[PDB]
């Protein structure tokens, strides 16, 4: 019988692992940007720990 | 209660009425903010004070709406001998009356604000600049018996600054001299400081019933910012 | 940002660093509630992969 689940080399499965790893990096990207301007004015007003 | 200590337990409903009447007024001592009056006597500050007794030992208790103010009004002086500064020290703010109608003793004025704008016991809190007594000043400046450049040197090379609010119909050589001697103020207050006070100014006369209100939302804003950087967000 | 904008009383003067750590306090109770839910679902019964 054929094996079913959403697989890793599934091409939908790719575009799923693209899309995850693109939010990880706007994320990363975002905290890189929120702590090179850590004492800026606007990361000051939303709170930068939180 | 035990040991039959029967005078004892009176006592204690005497130190329990007596600690509800401090817990009380604890709460208005909390609420009320508190004002640190300076300024030369030639200031005006009498008129003013006046307009707090009509309008909510140089005490001042005024009541604007629901909070509660306390001047201390202390001189603070060239010549005054309350050297009281260091006492009632955290205050909420410091009112500046200056009488900028009087050039030759504006000069001095600016002398005692450096004198109080750098004064370590005093660098957190901020200052209500009250530049008062502003009609004759507008008088002064109207004519041309006296002029900035008597005492000033820089009065020229100075145009009025942008949005420096207008007064719809006032002259624009009063205006311009107005503003600048506000800016010359704002001028101390710009150095010497990491942005922990602002000198707020305020164009008053001795027929303004509003200062209590420019005082409120002076100390209003005085707090907010002094919360906003204690929880670091400004 | 609310209680520093709605502060009528003075200064708040939250001395010590109980400030960031209270922010951590009330993030870690929300999801202390959450954590309560998972560790009860996976000790009583746990979800299985199934064909």
């Amino acid at each position: 019988k054929e094996i079913e689940f959403l697989s890793w080399t599934e091409p939908f499965g790719i575009a799923l692992t693209l899309f995850a790893v693109l939010g990880i990096f706007l994320t990363a990207f975002v905290l890189g940007v929120f702590i090179k301007f850590r004492n800026t004015p606007i990361v000051k007003a939303t709170n930068r720990e939180l | 209660g035990c040991t039959l200590s029967a005078e004892d337990k009176a006592a204690v409903e005497r130190s329990k009425m007596i600690e509800k009447q401090l817990q009380k007024d604890k709460q208005v001592y909390r609420a009320t903010h508190r004002l640190l009056l300076l300024g030369a006597d030639n200031s005006g500050k009498s008129t003013i004070v006046k307009q707090m007794r009509i309008l909510h030992i140089f005490e001042t208790k005024f009541q604007v709406d629901k909070v509660n103010f306390h001047m201390f009004d202390v001189g603070g002086q060239r010549d005054e001998r309350r050297k009281w500064i260091q006492c009632f020290n955290d205050v909420t703010a410091i009112i500046f009356v200056v009488d900028s109608s009087d050039y030759n003793r504006l000069q001095e004025a600016l002398n005692d604000f450096k004198s109080i704008w750098n004064n370590r016991w005093l660098r957190t809190i901020s200052v209500i600049l009250f530049l008062n007594k502003q009609d004759l000043l507008a008088e002064k400046v109207l004519a041309g018996k006296s002029k900035i450049e008597d005492y000033f040197p820089e009065f020229a090379r100075y145009t009025t600054p942008e949005d420096a609010t207008p007064e719809p119909g006032e002259d624009p050589r009063v205006t311009r001299a107005k503003y600048f001697i506000r800016d010359e103020f704002l001028r101390i207050s710009t150095a010497s400081g990491d942005g922990r006070h602002y000198c707020y100014p305020h164009f008053t006369c001795a027929v303004d019933t509003e200062n209590a209100r420019r005082i409120f939302n002076d100390c209003k804003d005085i707090i907010l910012q002094m919360n906003l950087r204690e929880y670091n967000l400004v | 940002v609310l209680l520093v904008f709605e502060a009528k009383i003075p200064t708040s003067f939250h001395r010590k660093w109980w400030g960031l750590n209270l922010q951590f306090l009330l993030v870690f109770l929300c999801t202390f509630m959450q954590i309560v839910i998972c560790v009860i679902w996976l000790y009583t019964a746990p979800p299985s992969s199934y064909r």
